[PDB]
């Protein structure tokens, strides 16, 4: 099989211009296709033979000679903020790489901790939930009763249509017998030169 | 006042670029559009058909425009040649150029192919008519035509050799499809392609551009030779074209028996061999497996034709022209059967290439030997004859230039229907079956049709025509 | 137009087998290679291709796991997946261009190889005795095996986080940043009934 890789899985992209790069493990002779996939939809063909469009808008162009290929947008729009794949059709085993565009925004994290409810404590459970609803970038969550713990399940939405910001939910599942030591703290580490800590006792 | 030997040499050299560009296009344009230009074969079929159909259409229109050309200070045919050469070589260079376009590359190739065909017509038709203006005496015109018909063969050989040995030196990688994924449990790891002077697709495109530049340089040099060494005489005898009389004489020629038979016969035979010329490079690459040595096969065929022209001249002067045309066209039939019935042996393919070159020499030499026996019969049958062989040729050229475009377009469309892989390592069984049919079924059918037309030949070689020649002594 | 109609979402078990259909319209199916793909929260993988009037070519990873079949009397293609457990993904059928090697048209059919079918449990996670301007509420939906639909009564500040696996069941959370708090309720919608709406109280 021939290796195909997109160096950036996520690309922050305002308007103006945006270039998505694809690198092949072999000299594929400009036999590279580009597909666009929107959430909840199958992949749609954009470019084939590294330069030729298939009924697409004129903003979607592509260049590349050998082992290095690029897909450019003359101007990014709201529909263009989707996932993009580069396929080879040089050899019989076909391979993809994966890449996505994201809008550009500012910064500023948030955090809020919530203890387990009485209904959950009644039916033999205790889930402590940390919400990080508005931030831009990548973030990490640490759970500390007295030492850092690795018993948490984490989920992330996409990017908001209005705020263009990300969220995160970290759930620490712990039984009634494991609810002994006491205080739980949720620590968030964004680009803010300091972890935001929300604690409960 | 005689026509100089150097003047005839320059006139003959001026006709080399037409045959060089024609042989290069007819032998390599399909594989350039399919494997080098990386076009969809539907678009390549459109390009080939439209280009040759425009080659034909523009032949009589440019002929009519040339008939109305006034005598300038440089001549009646020289201004057309001089003012058409640079645009023709520019369009020929841009035929084999691959543009960096997101869409409509087929439009680029259509525009430049049709422009080059128009300008090559604007070069050849005045050139073809120049032989009536170089000298007043008919013997000097015949000598210049012998020099030309001769070089014309040398130019086809030179163009085939140059294009094949330039674009064949620099190879390129090929596409492997699911049919080439025939080994997964074996997991063969013979990584030997990297240990080579790695050639790329851009190297193949550059080789095509270098071949085009060499052919364009030869075009310019031969046009300069034709302009400098040949001067029009401006003869007092200037017969009018009379286009209404031209159409009436065309109907008269098509109404004649032996003339129509010669046409149908040649037409079908040349159509079969033009179909072979079109879809033989792909047959060598993908059925015979000679993706690196197909240019050598084409060169061997051309050399065999050049060495078999005197053999067929001796055959027609010795054993007559009936059996000569009965066996020359049908000589390639057993070898066309044999190439598609053997597992692509190199010696068998080279022997069949030699035999096919011999058959091509016969098929494109013998009707010109038959033609005086038809001209004498037409002069006996119709005492009033003013430009009948010229329109007979025009009809033959137009119908060959249209039906060969139709055949090549249908062939490339059938390749698209069969699933031709764009520069594939191996074609699927449907594409190989189509390529076997396009060299062993359709050409054989066309050759059989032409042979059946040539059987119904009331001239019966000279056995009546010589008697008509006696009537030529009577009139 | 050339299009491909696929079977709906399938929910097999760990050691079952699943057959995915792909009806082809607008082109001769026997003239093209129909391809099957694999997308599991990641890039697109390549199981195999099938020529509907001939051979089948697999990837060595999916040999013995996938089996491609073609009914040319129905213009249909089938992908039969054997033993499961990590095959929960989206499978796209797409016919190849006869010349190039890329896929013009595409499909899409979900496969979820899990076990169980339970009713979700709703917990009103609330504040811990604090308030400053706007406050953040929540709703924890834990222990279901389908796709839920969480809504809030006319309030648009919600961030419904994607569901995650914990064992063999799914967990989900919702957060609403409401400034004024007279009364708020979390109403969930599940396929197996259980349209439970629980109010969020203080402390
Ligand atoms: C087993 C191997 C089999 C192999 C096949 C390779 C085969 C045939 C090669 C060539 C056929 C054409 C080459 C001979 C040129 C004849 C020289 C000549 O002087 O004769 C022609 C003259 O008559 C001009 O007219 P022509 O119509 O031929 O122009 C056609 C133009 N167009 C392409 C658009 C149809
Ligand atoms: C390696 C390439 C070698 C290849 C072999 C293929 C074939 C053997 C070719 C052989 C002899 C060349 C035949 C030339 C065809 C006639 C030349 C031509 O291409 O013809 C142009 C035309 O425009 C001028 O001659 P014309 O019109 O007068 O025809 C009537 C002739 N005449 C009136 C004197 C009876
Ligand atoms: C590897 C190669 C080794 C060796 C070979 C050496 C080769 C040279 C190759 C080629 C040049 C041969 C050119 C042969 C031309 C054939 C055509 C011919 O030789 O003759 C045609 C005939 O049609 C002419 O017509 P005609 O002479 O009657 O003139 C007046 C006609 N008309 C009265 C009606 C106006
Ligand atoms: C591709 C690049 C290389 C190209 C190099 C240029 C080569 C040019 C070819 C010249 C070949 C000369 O060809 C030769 O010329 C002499 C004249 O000297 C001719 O001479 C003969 O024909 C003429 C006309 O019938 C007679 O008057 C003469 O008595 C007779 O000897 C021959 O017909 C020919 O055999
Ligand atoms: C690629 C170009 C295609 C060919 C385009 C046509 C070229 C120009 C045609 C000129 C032919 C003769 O042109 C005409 O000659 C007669 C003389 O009899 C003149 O009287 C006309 O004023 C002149 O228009
Ligand atoms: C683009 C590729 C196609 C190439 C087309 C080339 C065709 C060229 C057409 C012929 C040239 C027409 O231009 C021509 O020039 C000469 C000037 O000497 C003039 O023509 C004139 O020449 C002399 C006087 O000089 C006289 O015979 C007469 O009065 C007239 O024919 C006209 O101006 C025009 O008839
Ligand atoms: C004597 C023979 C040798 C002559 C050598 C002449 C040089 C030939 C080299 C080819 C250079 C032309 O290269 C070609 O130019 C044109 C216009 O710029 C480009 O064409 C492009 O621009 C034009 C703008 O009008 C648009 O139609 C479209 O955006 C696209 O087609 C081609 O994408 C490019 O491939
Ligand atoms: C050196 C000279 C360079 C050549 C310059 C002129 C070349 C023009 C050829 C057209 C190239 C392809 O142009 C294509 O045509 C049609 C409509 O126009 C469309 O398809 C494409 O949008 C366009 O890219
Ligand atoms: C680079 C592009 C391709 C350019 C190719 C140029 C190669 C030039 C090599 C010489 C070709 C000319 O070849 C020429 O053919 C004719 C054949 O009838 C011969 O001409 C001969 O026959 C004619 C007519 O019967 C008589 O005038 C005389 O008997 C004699 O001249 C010449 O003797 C020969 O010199
Ligand atoms: C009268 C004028 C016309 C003259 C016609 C002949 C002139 C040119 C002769 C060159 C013939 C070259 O002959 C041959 O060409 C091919 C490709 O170029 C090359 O062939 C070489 O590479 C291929 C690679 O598969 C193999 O067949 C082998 O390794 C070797 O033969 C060599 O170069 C030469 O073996
Ligand atoms: C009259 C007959 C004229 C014969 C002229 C023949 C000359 C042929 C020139 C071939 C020179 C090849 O030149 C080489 O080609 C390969 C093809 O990709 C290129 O790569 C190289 O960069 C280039 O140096
Ligand atoms: C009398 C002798 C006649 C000899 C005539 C020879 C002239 C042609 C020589 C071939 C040189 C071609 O040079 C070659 O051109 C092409 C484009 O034009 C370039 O190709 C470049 O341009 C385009 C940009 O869109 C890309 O498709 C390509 O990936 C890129 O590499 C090559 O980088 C360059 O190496
Ligand atoms: C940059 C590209 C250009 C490169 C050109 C390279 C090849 C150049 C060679 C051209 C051939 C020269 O040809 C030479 O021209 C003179 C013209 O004075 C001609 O000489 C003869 O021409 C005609 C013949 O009908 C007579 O009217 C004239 O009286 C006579 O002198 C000869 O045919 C030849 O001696
Ligand atoms: C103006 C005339 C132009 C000259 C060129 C015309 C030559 C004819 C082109 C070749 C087309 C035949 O090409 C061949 O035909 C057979 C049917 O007979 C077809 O065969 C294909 O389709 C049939 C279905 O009907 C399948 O059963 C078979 O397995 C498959 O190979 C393909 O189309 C092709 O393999
Ligand atoms: C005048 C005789 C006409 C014969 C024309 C040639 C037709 C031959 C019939 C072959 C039918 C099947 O052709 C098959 O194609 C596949 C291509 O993958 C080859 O492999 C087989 O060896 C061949 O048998
Ligand atoms: C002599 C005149 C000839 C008739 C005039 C030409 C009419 C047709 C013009 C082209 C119209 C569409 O062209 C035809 O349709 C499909 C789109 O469905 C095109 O597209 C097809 O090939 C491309 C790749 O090359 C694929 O990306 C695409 O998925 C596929 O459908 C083809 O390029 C062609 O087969
Ligand atoms: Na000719």
């Amino acid at each position: 099989a021939l290796d195909i890789n997109s160096p950036e899985a996520e690309k922050n992209a305002k308007g103006a211009r945006a270039r998505i790069t694809c690198n092949a493990g072999n000299q594929v002779g400009s036999a590279v296709a580009w597909f666009n996939q929107r959430p909840g939809d199958p992949a749609s063909l954009l470019t084939y033979w590294a330069a030729t469009e298939k009924g697409v808008a004129g903003k979607q162009s592509a260049q590349g000679a050998s082992t290095k290929f690029s897909m450019s947008s003359a101007g990014p729009e709201a529909p263009s903020l989707s996932s993009y794949w580069c396929l080879l059709f040089e050899k019989g085993a076909f391979s993809f790489g994966g890449s996505k565009l994201n809008p550009r925004e500012g910064a500023g994290p948030q955090a809020s901790i919530l203890p387990p409810s009485a209904d959950l404590n009644t039916s033999g459970g205790a889930a402590v939930v940390c919400f990080l609803p508005n931030w831009y970038g990548n973030i990490t969550v640490q759970w500390k009763t007295e030492a850092p713990q690795s018993q948490a399940n984490m989920s992330w939405p996409g990017q908001a249509g209005a705020n263009a910001a990300y969220a995160m939910a970290a759930v620490l599942a712990i039984t009634k017998g494991d609810y002994g030591p006491g205080s739980f703290t949720c620590n968030a580490s964004n680009r803010g030169t300091g972890p935001f800590a929300m604690s409960l006792n | 006042s005689r026509l100089s030997v150097c003047s005839k040499l320059c006139y003959a050299i001026g006709g080399a670029p037409y045959q060089i560009t024609g042989c290069a296009i007819g032998f390599f344009l399909q594989i350039y559009l399919l494997d080098v230009a990386l076009l969809d074969p539907f678009y390549a079929s459109i390009i080939l058909f439209v280009g040759r159909a425009w080659d034909a259409v523009t032949d009589p229109t440019v002929g009519f425009l040339v008939s109305r050309t006034p005598w300038t200070r440089f001549g009646r045919m020289m201004p057309w040649i001089v003012l058409s050469t640079p645009f023709a070589v520019l369009c020929y260079f841009l035929i084999w150029y691959v543009p960096s376009v997101d869409q409509g590359k087929v439009v680029w190739y259509l525009i430049f192919y049709c422009c080059f065909q128009t300008l090559q017509t604007c070069f050849h038709v005045p050139y073809s008519a120049l032989t009536m203006f170089i000298s007043t005496e008919q013997k000097e015109r015949d000598s210049a035509t012998a020099y030309r018909m001769t070089v014309e063969v040398l130019g086809t050989l030179i163009g085939t050799a140059i294009q094949g040995q330039i674009v064949g030196m620099a190879n390129a990688p090929c596409i492997s499809t699911e049919i080439d994924l025939q080994s997964t449990g074996l997991e063969v790891a013979p990584d030997v392609q990297i240990t080579d002077p790695h050639v790329s697709l851009q190297d193949l495109r550059n080789a095509y551009m270098i071949a085009s530049g060499v052919i364009c340089a030869i075009y310019v040099v031969c046009a300069v030779v034709l302009f400098l060494g040949v001067k029009e005489q401006k003869d007092t005898c200037r017969v009018r074209t009379e286009p209404m009389s031209f159409f009436q004489g065309i109907c008269m020629v098509m109404g004649h028996g032996p003339y129509a038979k010669l046409v149908m016969g040649f037409l079908f035979t040349s159509l079969a061999f033009m179909l072979l010329e079109g879809n033989f490079a792909l047959f060598c690459i993908y059925n015979l497996g000679f993706r690196n040595d197909f240019q050598n096969v084409l060169l061997v065929i051309m050399l065999s034709a050049t060495l078999a022209i005197p053999f067929w001249q001796w055959f027609l002067t010795k054993f007559g022209k009936k059996t000569a045309v009965y066996i020359g066209t049908t000589s390639v039939v057993p070898f066309l059967i044999s190439v598609v019935l053997v597992p692509s042996s190199l010696a068998v393919t080279y022997i069949a290439s030699f035999a096919a070159g011999v058959s091509v020499a016969a098929a494109f030499l013998l009707p010109w030997s038959m033609l005086p026996d038809v001209v004498d019969d037409f002069k006996v049958q119709n005492p009033e004859s003013q430009g009948h062989e010229a329109i007979f040729y025009s009809f033959y050229v137009f119908f060959t230039k249209f039906a060969s475009g139709v055949s090549l377009g249908v062939s490339t469309l059938s390749l698209d229907f069969a699933g031709y892989v764009t520069r594939g390592c191996t074609q699927p069984g449907e594409v190989k079956l189509t390529l076997k049919i396009l060299v062993s079924a359709a050409p054989i059918v066309l050759i059989i049709i032409g042979l059946l037309i040539f059987i119904s030949y009331p001239i019966n070689e000279e056995k009546r025509q010589g008697n008509r020649k006696l009537l030529n002594e009577q009139r | 137009a050339s299009k491909l109609e696929l079977s709906g979402p399938a929910e097999p078990r760990g050691s079952k087998s699943a057959q995915i259909t792909c009806k082809a319209k607008g082109f001769p199916e026997a003239r093209f290679w129909v391809f099957w793909l694999f997308q599991r929260a990641a890039a697109l993988d390549w199981p195999a291709a099938n020529f509907s009037g001939g051979p089948v070519q697999f990837e060595s990873r999916f040999q013995g796991n996938a089996s491609l079949k073609g009914s040319q009397a129905q213009a249909n293609a089938e992908l039969n997946i054997g033993a499961l457990g990590s095959s929960t993904a989206t499978y796209r059928c797409g016919w190849k261009l006869a010349n190039g090697g890329f896929f013009p048209s595409w499909g899409g059919a979900n496969v979820n190889g899990a076990a169980g079918a339970k009713a979700p449990a709703v917990y009103p996670v609330e504040i811990s005795g604090a308030g400053t301007g706007s406050v953040t509420l929540g709703c924890l939906v834990k222990g279901y095996n389908a796709k839920p639909n969480l809504t809030w009564p006319g309030a648009s500040g919600a961030l419904t986080f994607p569901s995650e696996l914990n064992g063999a069941l799914w967990n989900l959370a919702s957060a609403v940043t409401g400034s004024g708090f007279p009364s708020a309720t979390c109403a969930v919608g599940f396929g197996a009934a259980t349209d439970v709406d629980k109010k969020v109280a203080a402390a």
